[PDB]
């Protein structure tokens, strides 16, 4: 039986499946324990078992394959990879290994890999000849990711407004600055819908850190890609682990000339988590933020690039401001001028119940001429001149009213001309 | 002629034998039995290779050509056909 | 009659009870001696005796069926349960077990379980195949808990204000921000009474941490539901062990499709208690609070969820702010955005003897659409559209009189229009 | 008929005797005294089962089919009939 489909099976069905095999008292233990118990019984029959996951190499030398279903959480169902296999096939952390599995033997508490037949969705002998991510050449974004869907729906207004303000291209390093109640979550969900609809080829990953347990559930329901999250009740080390697994997995896919998009929520919480784990260096900034603590999030955020060869890595990370914490202000200060794209949400517009609460004047992108055509860019400049005198609340109300009556951005530009 | 990689369990045992430098009993597909000391595991042109020496034989042979091996302290291991 | 009946029997009644049953001696002042003699006499006569309690599994391997009336405090009367019975019926910490009780043998310092009859108010056969709490999928709170008594009394005024300011739904993870002098205790009493009045079906539970014994006595008289508390004189380990007992029992009931409501006072003290018991990991945040210490309270707070299958857990906790200690405030900011519902209390409003002293401008829930109806949503939308432009202290004065002249919030909404 | 759970006292003693790996005398309806050995209790579908491996037939019998049992080492224990 395939392991990946076993984890996707609901726990209630596993109990029915487990009791059919004859296992007992499996209804009072966690789902990961149930999966491990079921596999051992099926392994006794001698049948082959197939598993897959994302490799994580511990400091000792051995590695574990962890599934994205449980957000790469350590558990009994994880597959042990011997240090010899990590050298037999040149494997780095984040590689997706698929192959046969064998039951644990005496002294072994985990399942073990048996025969690798797929690495990074490719043959094992072809995945050892891929140039490392660090050796690739960064470039400015030049391929446009169009959020507009064109269906004329009300939810499509957020995508259309986003295109006018801050165009997003492959390899962009975006940064969404949001006050606490500006509807940040709805903005991210709308972006994910556009990505999954307009660009089905791009690999979409959503990373949530210090998120409420109920918020994690809704994301997995309405996001067509892959959602990995760590709830706020987990240790700060767990927040670091999930972030490391996501970025390393994204890098491996880019080495195979794939477009990977990561929607991070939020860079502030991720930086705060690194502040706890990283040992003190003696230079403490205001708010208790260690100087070396911010180095790791910069590595995560700085990986967003447009590779000169095939493939790209897009990272759109939200930031939290005026939350009442001095630590948040310091973190946002260090990330102020590091992103190619900045999108500002305004609390004042959110108070008037006008969505999206986007501050048009303070939001834009660098080198936007590369993303868009000459004719479209010229029209965009005309719109900015009109918006510039108006205030933040006035501009958004004016913008949506002139945008609702048109079903496409191109039609809106033609109407605005006359 | 296409190389078929062996199972991970078999590779680990051979590498453990190579590190320990034990006098394994090697028999090939044709059935040629010989006792030599394992030295190291190497790969060339995406083909895994094993170098075993018996009284300075230092011969080189493919992994898939080996059918089974045994030791007084390590149980006999039969490699999978695929 | 049971061990619970004998324990809570009045002193005059039990003396009369012993005389008519033919007790050898009635001059034993300690109630522990007389109950032991009666139980032994019943046991040796062949009469069956039953008892009930809440299970607590110790790290040694066995457990003790603690009693909720004594706030789960250890005592010689706690029923002992062998580890064999725990593994036989798959018992977990927090399960309530009622059944036949065996008198102690030679060398047994506590009564030992004889036969289990009911587990979690259910037969043991059907209570050992319930899906674990961790496997349940969280959801947003959809069905709400109306707290409006609808009687017109001045006590209903506080409940009506809370209903408008922040609706409460089963599965909500609420927070109550309160300065030291803001009438926190009276607000908590009103909510507990309102829940019992409006929703007797939902299981009510109140937990008080680091509270004076006088407050504990009045809470038990007022609140109909079970009240468990720990006095300030007790050590910090008592606070830790009483909180875990409450949450563990709540989880077991939720697995039986039972809505459980927990009122916490206060989360700051509970977080403080965990700080002084957990070992230091070498990394200490500002204010002398260990970073790893806050992991345990977040586990307690993060358990509040609405279960898709059935049942829910609603935790409403009070966070103390500006108490003069910087440890309290740094703990509070760690719970800043971890709750669906928040409620602020203003010190200056309490100064003018105006109650409840809630801050309407800084109170509300994250998703009121699920809890409230469409017509109510607009009425609340209009009402907050009026309060927000003006101040907050005069807002409470505006609120109290307007609700006073009307009978029900529905009547209040229509009279505001036109 | 409907199955009934045994008390805690005999259940602990029965497991302890099995855990101690000592043969215990068992009697049936015919009154025969046999120093049989019970391995452990297997519970399937909330139904308890017992197997006796002393005779080698390892028959799976219910826990309600035993009249009484005793141990020469410790005091005799009587299972409650109701």
């Amino acid at each position: 039986m395939n392991l990946t489909e076993l984890k996707n099976t609901p726990v209630s069905e596993l109990i029915t499946l487990g009791e059919n095999m004859g296992l007992e008292n499996l209804a009072r233990m966690r789902k990961q324990d149930i999966i491990f118990a079921i596999l051992k019984q099926h392994a006794k029959s001698g049948e082959d078992i197939f598993g897959d996951g994302v490799l994580e190499i511990l400091q000792d030398g051995f590695g574990f394959l962890r599934s994205a279903d449980s957000s790469y959480l350590a558990g009994p169902d994880d597959i042990y990879v011997s240090p010899s296999q990590i050298r037999r096939f040149n494997l780095r952390t984040g590689d997706t290994i698929s192959g046969k599995i064998r039951p644990p033997k005496e002294g072994e508490r985990y399942f073990a890999l048996l025969k690798v037949n797929e690495v990074n969705f490719d043959k094992p002998e072809n995945a050892r000849n891929k140039i490392l991510f660090e050796n690739l050449t960064p470039l400015h974004a030049n391929s446009r990711l169009r959020m507009e869907r064109g269906n004329g729906s009300t939810e499509d207004l957020t995508a259309r407004v986003l295109d006018l303000a801050s165009p997003i291209g492959r390899g962009q390093r975006g940064l969404i600055v949001a006050p606490p109640k500006a509807g940040k979550t709805m903005l991210l969900q709308n972006i994910a819908q556009s990505i999954a609809y307009n660009h089905p080829d791009c690999v979409l990953m959503v990373l949530l850190i210090d998120e409420r347990p109920e918020e994690v559930t809704e994301m997995q329901r309405l996001v067509k890609g892959e959602v990995v999250a760590s709830t706020f009740d987990e240790p700060a080390s767990r927040h670091v682990q999930v972030a490391e697994m996501v970025i390393e997995k994204a890098k491996r896919l880019v080495e195979h000339k794939k477009d990977v998009i990561i929607l991070l929520d939020s860079i502030t919480r991720l930086a705060r988590a690194y502040n706890t784990v990283v040992p003190a260096s003696g230079k403490v900034l205001t708010g208790g933020v260690d100087a070396n603590a911010l180095h790791r999030p910069k590595r995560f955020f700085g990986a967003a690039r447009n590779v000169e060869e095939g493939g790209s890595l897009t990272i759109i990370a939200t930031a939290l401001i005026d939350t009442g914490s001095k630590m948040d202000e310091v973190i946002y200060e260090e990330f102020k001028g590091t992103g190619n794209m900045e999108l500002h949400l305004s609390r004042k517009i959110a108070e008037k119940r006008v969505f999206p609460a986007i501050d048009y004047n303070r939001s834009g992108t660098r080198k936007e001429e590369l993303l868009t055509t000459q004719e479209e860019l010229q029209k965009m400049w005309i719109l900015r001149k009109i918006i510039h005198p108006m205030g933040e609340i006035d501009a958004m109300e004016f913008l949506i009213n002139k945008l609702a009556m048109t079903k496409t951005n191109d039609d809106f530009f033609e109407m605005m001309k006359r | 002629d296409t190389y078929q990689p062996i199972n991970c369990d078999d590779y680990d045992n051979l590498e453990l034998a190579c590190q320990h430098h034990l006098m394994l009993t090697l028999e090939l597909k044709d059935g040629e039995k010989l006792q030599a000391k394992a030295s190291d595991l190497v790969s060339r042109k995406n083909v895994e290779y094993l170098v075993v020496e018996a009284a300075g034989e230092t011969r080189e042979l493919r992994l898939d050509k080996i059918t089974s091996f045994s030791h007084p302290e390590i149980g006999t291991v039969v490699v999978s056909e695929s």
